């Protein structure tokens, strides 16, 4: 494997996101190309490119004269963007013939939450009602959500019929989603 | 149309046999077969150029197998799995070699249990609690998958139409057993609408979950065999 | 002095009969090193010449694949010229692509090539400049507008001014024996008789490299007023050539034959 | 011009000797398209074991071809080359000239 | 040896 790529990114929706990609050990025959994938699904192809810049409708990719790096830059994220990014070397030669896609970039996209409203609340089962869990809701998304206790992960929903976006967090009594950097009500 | 794949979820026991199908796109003279287990990138298994093999470097040979012969569709076949075998497999092909862009297929996804008996259907809807609508003037549904296995399941929420907006489901399930292998997983998932949307009595809100063993493998014991099911339920508000 | 490295591709259609027929081959100067042939058995790269068959297992698999990847991609390229040129599935086309390097007697690069034709007249052409095209008819300017803004040009441009070149030099040094000879021609002088008229032919025979000048003068002036054949290969990696012209007899010292070569020491004169 | 007849040129490969091995080559260029038809004869019969090179063209795009066999000449044996083409409305029989 | 990694026209 020709290329060292970092392992996680985090962005927020909007930013220009710019994921850079070391090949010091490129060869002539060599393309440079990166493919994206989505959760449940295959790779997709984005861009390749040799020497010059590319640019489509998804990235570009800027390569620089010694082609010992090249920087997938990712105009205006949002938070569909959130996939795995791989930075590929290879070629129609026998030490590039093999593709080796990596480890890739984990990016993450990050909700900008206008009118942060942390507040933990009690959701009770429509049949069971004696079950209950912990809605950590409405946090920032600058706080990262940390036995029997099931904490499942931050999760950010889109209600596009009102421009209003919402993290969320799910445990399952609540004093609140247990030991994480936890604010107000 | 794309790269279509055969079958999509599987569920097997350790030293026992499958077989994955793949048609690439029409003319594509190129058709790779990858592995890729949770947590990784795709890895290559075996590449074909028109109807032979062409790339083996990193192919299991004692238990990986593969034929594309008439340089169309081909066929990965696995004997006998191991229960490191658990991953998606996903076929994919070019117009002419690996430098053009590669279409991917749905994939496949396996899962190699040590006892069949341990798979089971999932477990299923938390009205949403009245300080919400008090502070927020909206209402959050959640919904919890719990006590399935495999982690073949496809969750959706149902409103009178299936709906897209104001839902989160959770990325990765976690496990119900995290130091034990082949455990029950469970996932969580949230629908939030507007209060007025909830205050009205005429909405149906369904938290659907699709389950993925088959009839050929039939166990015949009491509780029923956890065959690819919709384990469902509702709120109405 | 100077060597050359070049690959030739022919592709013809074949309606309702199956894949087109695609062969290949390889050049290093005068000497054919590599082949191949879609209707062969192996359905491999084959060598040709005796020293390329010291390359390894690795090279006549990734020659195998490129050469597969080529043949496909003029496969898929007739249909669409076919198209670009209104044509119907009844009739047969072909598409010949030409390319490579020249190297100097130091090994450097001076310059590379490449041109592809369709139905045996120019369609494309890469300049000298190897960053330009030059197209030959309006369905070309698609093809050519298409390669302008394709990244796989500097790959193109980068295999024929480094790749090409460097092949060569391991070409030359493996194939040292044979490809860095010089065979001079073997020169004779035939006289064949109406009456005060007879034609003489004058003969070069197992030379290399091919390329040789045969001229007929009278009284030290040119005579291009003469019979020229063209420069045919003898089967065993020579080439030979005559020249012939129509004398009137007693003639025959008034005539005479040059021959340019680059293995004789300095141009030949005959007389008969 | 779209289709372009064969050039032919009968010859052996060594000087001719009777009684002497050598090889007998008919030497196809300047044609176009690639479709041929060569046969080498022996006092009109065709020779059975013909080999050929494999198909190239010249800078003009038009291809040639060389077709062999090994014979040994005699003073009484006559052999040619026959020719079929696109370009041809019959068969182009060329005789081996051995000052030629 | 060969070119790769070409185009269609």
């Amino acid at each position: 494997a020709k290329t060292t790529q970092p392992i996680s990114m985090d962005s927020y929706e909007g930013q220009e996101v710019n994921i850079t990609c070391s090949h010091n050990n490129i060869a002539t025959n060599d393309y440079i190309t990166w493919y994206q994938q989505f959760p449940s699904q295959g790779p997709r192809f984005i861009i390749q490119g040799y020497k010059t810049k590319v640019t489509n409708e998804v990235a570009s990719l800027f390569i620089p004269a010694d082609r010992k790096s090249s920087t997938l830059s990712l105009p205006r994220v949002s938070l569909s963007d959130t996939a795995v990014y791989y930075c590929l070397v290879g070629g129609a030669y026998t030490g590039g013939f093999k593709t080796i896609f990596g480890a890739g970039t984990r990016l993450f996209v990050k909700a900008n939450i206008q009118n942060p409203d942390p507040a933990v609340y009690q959701l009770r089962d429509s049949k069971s009602s004696d079950k209950s869990v912990c809605l950590f809701t409405d946090f920032d998304s600058q706080t990262n959500v940390s036995s029997d206790v099931y904490i499942t992960d931050k999760c950010v929903l889109d209600m596009r019929s009102m421009d209003f976006k919402s993290n969320s967090a799910v445990a399952w009594s609540d004093f609140a989603c247990a030991n994480a950097f936890n604010n107000s009500i | 149309a794309g790269v279509a794949q055969s079958p999509r979820y599987k569920i097997i026991e350790k030293r026992q046999s499958v077989a994955f199908w793949c048609n690439p796109i029409s003319g594509h003279a190129t058709l790779y077969w990858y592995q890729q287990i949770l947590g990784q990138g795709p890895k290559l298994l075996i590449q074909f150029q028109n109807n032979g093999v062409v790339d083996d470097s990193q192919l299991p040979k004692d238990r990986f197998s593969a034929e594309r012969l008439k340089g169309v569709d081909s066929t990965l076949k696995i004997q006998p799995a191991k229960l490191e075998d658990s991953a998606v497999y996903l076929c994919a092909s070019s117009l002419v070699a690996e430098t053009y862009e590669q279409y991917f297929g749905p994939g496949t996804r396996l899962t190699v249990t040590e006892d069949l008996n341990k798979v089971f259907p999932p477990e299923v809807v938390f009205e949403p609690s009245e300080a919400e609508i008090s502070h927020t003037q909206k209402a959050t549904l959640v919904c919890l998958a719990t006590g399935f296995f495999p982690d073949h399941v496809e969750l959706s929420w149902w409103v009178n139409k299936e709906v897209h907006s104001g839902v989160c489901t959770d990325p990765q399930p976690l496990k119900e057993q995290p130091a034990l292998n082949d455990s029950r997983y469970s996932l969580s998932s949230r629908l939030r609408v507007s209060a007025t949307f909830w205050q009205n009595p005429r909405n149906h809100f369904r938290c659907q979950v699709q389950f993925y063993l088959s009839e050929n493998d039939e166990w015949t014991q009491d509780r029923a065999k956890p065959v690819t099911q919709i384990v469902s339920a509702e709120a109405w508000g | 002095g100077s060597h050359s490295m070049r690959y030739f591709f022919t592709s013809v259609s074949r309606p309702g009969r199956g894949e087109p027929r695609f062969i290949a081959v390889g050049y290093v100067d005068d000497t054919q090193f590599v082949r191949f042939d879609s209707d062969a058995a192996s359905q491999r790269m084959e060598p040709r010449a005796p020293w390329i068959e010291q390359e390894g297992p690795e090279y006549w698999d990734q020659e195998t694949r490129n050469v597969k990847a080529q043949s496909q991609t003029d496969r898929v390229d007739l249909g669409t010229l076919r198209g670009y040129y209104n044509q119907s599935e009844a009739g047969s086309h072909t598409i010949q692509i030409m390319y490579g390097c020249d190297v100097g007697s130091d090994g450097r690069f001076l310059r590379g090539y490449r041109q592809d034709a369709y139905d045996g007249k120019d369609y494309i052409a890469l300049n000298e400049d190897l960053r330009s095209w030059t197209a030959a008819d309006m369905a070309a300017q698609i093809t050519k507008r298409k390669w302008e803004a394709a990244h796989e040009a500097e790959q193109l441009r980068a295999y024929l001014d480094g790749t090409c070149v460097e092949w060569l030099r391991r070409y030359l040094e493996n194939g040292k024996e044979t490809l860095q000879r010089t065979d001079p021609p073997k020169t004779h002088m035939t006289h064949h008789p109406s009456d005060h008229e007879a034609t003489l032919r004058c003969w070069a025979l197992g030379f290399y490299p091919a390329e040789i000048t045969l001229t007929w003068q009278r009284d030290g002036e040119d005579q291009t007023q003469t019979e020229l054949v063209e420069t045919r290969p003898a089967g065993d990696g020579t080439f030979q050539k005559w020249a012939a012209v129509v004398v009137p007899s007693g003639e025959e010292q008034r005539y005479t034959c040059h021959v340019q070569h680059e293995g004789l020491p300095k141009p030949l004169t005959l007389r008969w | 011009m779209i289709q372009r007849t064969p050039k032919i040129q009968v010859y052996s490969r060594h000087p001719a000797e009777n009684g002497k091995s050598n090889f007998l080559n008919c030497y196809v260029s300047g044609f176009h398209p690639s479709d041929i038809e060569v046969d080498l004869l022996k006092n009109g019969e065709r020779i059975e074991k013909v080999e050929h090179s494999d198909l190239s063209f010249s800078k003009d795009w038009s291809f040639y071809l060389l077709y062999y066999t090994e014979f040994t000449p005699t003073e009484k044996d006559e052999y040619a080359c026959r020719v079929n083409h696109v370009t041809l409305s019959q068969p182009k029989i060329v005789k081996w000239d051995r000052d030629m | 040896a060969l070119h790769g990694g070409w185009t269609t026209k």
